RNA sequence: ACCGAUAGUGAACCAGUACCGUGAGGGAAAGGUGAAAAGCACCCCGGAAGGGGAGUGAAAUAGAACCUGAAACCGUGUGCUUACAAGUAGUCAGAGCCCGUUAAUGGGUGAUGGCGUGCCUUUUGUAGAAUGAACCGGCGAGUUACGAUUUGAUGCAAGGUU
RNA sequence: UAACUUGGGAGUCAGAACAUGGGUGAUAAGGUCCGUGUUCGAAAGGGAAACAGCCCAGACCACCAGCUAAGGUCCCAAAAU
RNA sequence: GACAAUGGUAGGAGAGCGUUCUAAGGGCGUUGAAGCAUGAUCGUAAGGACAUGUGGAGCGCUUAGAAGUGAGAAUGCCGGUG
């Protein structure tokens, strides 16, 4: 009736930069699904992406609080028999910070198909720097 | 039914150790050649009134054929000879519809002769005085004597 | 060793995919250039095999 | 000019030579209707109603009143044989807008 | 009264109870049986008294 | 124009007839006539008649050219069958089904 | 007199068959299963008929807070504004706004931020 | 106000047959060309069956278990779609592509999204790993008589009724 | 705004959890037996992740309308970072 | 018009749709019945019409009556096909 839905060649999917130096990954990755999903746009639609792209840089300076990067731990599973693997968080810090804070956002996004496109829209770099300024982007702050 | 349909008695198989149904005879209802279960059985479905409920129903019929004016009364029929032909110069002479009840003080076997062979026009004779006949008739031609023993009956 | 469920027409049809047989091993017969024949084989017809009839 | 007018419990957002679906109306099939309560306006000239804009309204031609599509109710209770099936047109009113004031 | 245009009276004539019909006449399945007694089988009952 | 030519009761069972149908269809005829007579299976002359016959009667009755003819559609529909009983043990039957075929071979000239 | 049950169990069945009209596999063509499915189809259409207003309510309220939180508010603050202001405009509307035409949003912004 | 080929006789047809059993005994299935046989001369493919044309016929799309000819089932062609996806298989929303109706808020398909554990029975309670059903089609279960009781209807009424 | 009396028709005599007063038990059992009340049975919907019996609340039908209940407002997942 | 009620098993009550036959009446049909198939059709429901293809001879409609009067399940029976 009278609503409007969005739709390809409706929507323009802008890209975002989030500087994360002194900033918790939680509430850092909850602004950024909202940004993935589209939850910050009149336009939302639930059956399309209508979000922006999102690039985290400074990744491997990021903060936790308290002592969770001797006790909070990533536990995993290969589908062998006694596969747990575990990692604490300040181990996966110094290693892979960018899986860290992908895994931190795709928890905190859906599980669907729409979803998973949308966890790819996320770039992660625990460096300052990225090769995706080809595209013009633009720093978000909160 | 059951029990007069030519078979049976044997245990077509035995009631363990197949995976088949339980089952007794082959000619149960469930089954293709089978008896029928209750189905019609011969009848009679003729009941009963009273007499003064029905010496009324022909009171009723008759009123409404003389308030639906088919009713005519004649003096008397004569015929030396049957003959449907002059019959039904009658019934046009009198202006009679199709489907009309003919009543007489008897039989009279030439009248009823006369009017036996056309489909519409049926000949009774005041005992013979039906419910369904004088309903199943847009008309009713009746004799002035059959008309005072119709009236001294009922 | 026995199904507990029928198979659909669907996955019968997924599995008989693999199952057609493919073009032979044909080839022309330059003795008459249609005809053609089994590669490596004699023709039935020419009787030939590289030139000389058998 | 867009408006925006209470009518059939509800509120529908109108343009000039827009047709719309409403609620059933008292109201033949080809004269003229009019909502007095509106809410909202517009354009250039945006004036705002607490509740309602004072005195302004829209005018509207008539041009079908007919019954929607019939959708089947049927409810169902399992292994407790227990169903029923209702249908139901709703009706409508279509209009044709006019003016907006 | 013709043959044609028949009607009883108000009330005199009442349609006869089918059973067995479907769950939507409250008389199917069971019939106003119930579930599973010996009032509930063919022939099931006792003796009046 | 089409021409077909039809082959009713044929004692080899579909399944192992559409085998070489789709060998056949939508190919030249010489072409497919060779896919035919070179292939191992016991169709392939059954089909092979039913072909022959639609280009004889094509060239007879309709007068098209044999050369510029291609197979527009050869499909095989199930006939009857005819129920049968291979005795297996204890007593037990197990049925057994000679079924049958309608090879039918429709050939054009593509227009 | 006897009845042979004819045309009836056919017609009744079709017609069920003709409802389950796009459906996957033996559900379009076999009568016990397209039947039992027609009925899920009632049953889930029902509810559906609910849960679509409570969705499209969802999807208004996310709408109309981004563009609040675009002009530094929230949807609660918001909407206390405007019942405040007196103003009884639907969350569908304000959606439509909101999208259509920013200015006349922005106005309904300051209104409800005068009220507060 | 009986059946109308799963009905009615077990038997509409070469049926108490075929078949089963030592034997007493049990015990089936199986109807329809057309008005008329005028029942496809004749040519082609084929070893034949079978088929294609021609001609009989109103009709062969009636060609011999030959009136009609449903469903399951088997297939051929193609419009939309589908190979990063976890599905009681749908429903509500919904773009895009294709078409154009018992023309009315049109039909098909469905990227994607929310919600969503079959039917029956039996159970305090079943998604149930409790039961039953491979699918389709037909057949298949409160009836009849005789009395009783109550309610409704109508008739006559201290009488009614055979 | 129910009740009672007469008459026609029934079905029900396997109950279940929760909370509570108690027995038995081991101040054990999703135990068992009783009293009281509710829900289910015979009741969908919303919360408790999922979950007859728990909390809110009792579906004639429709609506792309609004106020609320329990429960909740960083993200999944509506709404206070 | 006002006001209210309308979850529901066992179960009780009521109003109905349809099927086969029959009586009466009025009617259709080789310029094409029933039956089958297709459709985007009407009705609060069971269910009813209209068209088109097939088909080739019986069939509805109104009122009333009578029933072998409606099937998804019985390790149901018979046949057919997977
Ligand atoms: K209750
Ligand atoms: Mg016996
Ligand atoms: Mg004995
Ligand atoms: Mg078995
Ligand atoms: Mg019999
Ligand atoms: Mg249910
Ligand atoms: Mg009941
Ligand atoms: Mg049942
Ligand atoms: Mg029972
Ligand atoms: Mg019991
Ligand atoms: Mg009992
Ligand atoms: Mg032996
Ligand atoms: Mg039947
Ligand atoms: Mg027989
Ligand atoms: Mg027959
Ligand atoms: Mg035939
Ligand atoms: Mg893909
Ligand atoms: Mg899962
Ligand atoms: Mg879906
Ligand atoms: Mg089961
Ligand atoms: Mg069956
Ligand atoms: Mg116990
Ligand atoms: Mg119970
Ligand atoms: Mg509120
Ligand atoms: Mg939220
Ligand atoms: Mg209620
Ligand atoms: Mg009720
Ligand atoms: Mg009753
Ligand atoms: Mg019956
Ligand atoms: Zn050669």
């Amino acid at each position: 009736r009278q609503t409007f839905m969005a739709n390809e060649s409706n929507i323009e999917r802008k890209w975002y930069v989030i500087d994360a130096e002194g900033q918790t990954l939680g509430r850092l990755s909850s602004e950024v699904a909202s940004i993935l999903r589209g939850k910050n746009k009149v336009t939302y639609t639930p059956h399309v992406d209508t979000g922006d792209y999102v690039i985290v840089i400074n990744a491997s300076k990021i903060e936790f609080t308290g002592n969770k990067e001797t006790d909070k731990v990533y536990y995993r599973h290969s589908n062998h028999p006694g596969g747990i693997k575990s990692i604490t968080a300040g181990e996966l810090r110094r290693t892979n910070p960018e899986r860290l804070i992908e895994n931190s956002i795709k928890g905190m996004l859906p599980s669907t198909r729409l979803g998973e496109k949308q966890g790819k829209k996320l770039f992660v770099y625990g460096g300052a720097e990225h090769p995706h300024a080809a595209q013009q982007p633009e720093n978000y702050e909160l | 039914n059951r029990s007069a349909v030519s078979g049976g008695g044997r245990k077509p198989w035995k009631q363990k150790g197949t995976g088949r149904a339980r089952q007794g005879t082959i000619r149960a209802p469930q089954w293709r050649g089978g008896g029928i279960v209750f189905g019609p059985t011969p009848r009679s479905y003729a009941y009963k009134m009273p007499k003064k409920m029905r010496r009324l129903a022909l009171r009723s019929a008759l009123s409404f054929k003389a308030q639906e004016n088919g009713l005519t009364v004649v003096d008397a029929f004569n015929f030396e000879a049957p003959k449907t032909k002059e019959f039904k110069n009658v019934l046009s002479t009198l202006e009679q519809p199709k489907k009309v009840l003919v009543v007489t003080e008897n039989e009279d076997v030439n009248v009823e002769l006369s009017a036996r062979n056309i489909p519409g026009v049926q000949v009774t004779t005041a005992q013979g005085l039906n419910v369904l006949d004088i309903t199943n008739a847009d008309s009713l031609v009746i004799t002035e004597a059959a008309a005072k023993k119709v009236e001294e009956v009922l | 060793a026995v199904p507990k469920r029928r198979t659909s027409k669907t996955r019968k049809n997924k599995r008989r995919t693999h199952f057609k047989i493919s073009v032979p091993g044909m080839t022309e017969c330059p003795n008459c250039g249609r005809e053609y024949k089994l590669s490596h084989r004699v023709c039935k017809n020419c009787g030939s095999y590289n030139g000389e009839e058998v | 000019m867009f408006a925006i007018i209470e009518t059939g419990g509800k509120q529908i957002k109108v343009e000039e030579g827009q047709e719309i679906f409403v609620e059933k109306l008292d109201v033949n099939e080809g004269d003229t209707f009019t909502f007095d309560k509106v809410l909202f306006v517009g354009g250039d000239s945006v004036k705002v109603g607490a509740p309602t804009v004072e005195g302004a309204t829209v005018t509207a031609t008539v041009n079908k009143q007919g019954r929607g599509k019939k959708i089947t109710v049927f409810t169902y209770k399992r292994r407790k044989n227990s169903k029923r099936k209702k249908g139901h047109r709703q009706p409508y009113t279509k209009l044709t807008i006019d003016k907006i004031n | 009264m013709k043959l044609h245009e028949l009607k009883p009276a108000e009330g005199s004539r009442k349609e006869r109870n089918r059973v067995g019909r479907g769950v939507a006449t409250g008389n199917g399945k069971t019939s106003g049986r119930g579930h599973k007694g010996q009032k509930a089988r063919s022939g099931g009952g006792v003796r009046p008294g | 124009m089409e021409a077909k030519a039809v082959a009713r009761t044929i004692r080899i069972a579909p399944r192992k007839v559409r085998l070489v149908l789709d060998l056949i269809r939508g190919k030249n005829a010489a072409e497919a006539i060779a896919i035919l007579k070179l292939t191992n299976k016991a169709s392939s002359p059954v089909i092979e008649k039913v072909l022959m016959s639609a280009l004889a009667n094509a060239e007879h009755n309709y007068d098209m050219n044999t050369d510029e003819l291609v197979v527009k559609e050869a499909y095989a529909n199930e006939g009857p069958t005819l129920k049968r009983f291979r005795p297996r043990a204890q007593g037990r039957a197990s049925a057994i089904n000679k079924r049958t075929s309608h090879i039918t071979i429709v050939v054009s000239d593509g227009k | 007199p006897r009845v042979k049950g004819g045309t009836v169990t056919r017609a009744r069945r079709k017609k069920t068959i003709k409802l389950a009209k796009g459906y996957f596999g033996s559900k379009h063509t076999l009568y016990k299963v397209a039947k039992q499915q027609v009925m899920k189809s009632g049953q889930y259409a029902f509810r559906d008929r609910r849960q679509r207003k409570r969705d499209f309510r969802k999807l208004w309220i996310t709408r109309i807070n981004a563009a609040a939180r675009q002009h530094e508010m929230s949807y609660s603050r918001l909407m206390n504004g405007l019942k405040k202001a007196g103003i009884d405009i639907n969350r569908k509307m304000l959606s439509e706004i909101a999208i259509s035409d920013e200015k006349a949003f922005a106005q309904l912004v300051t209104k409800a931020k005068d009220a507060l």
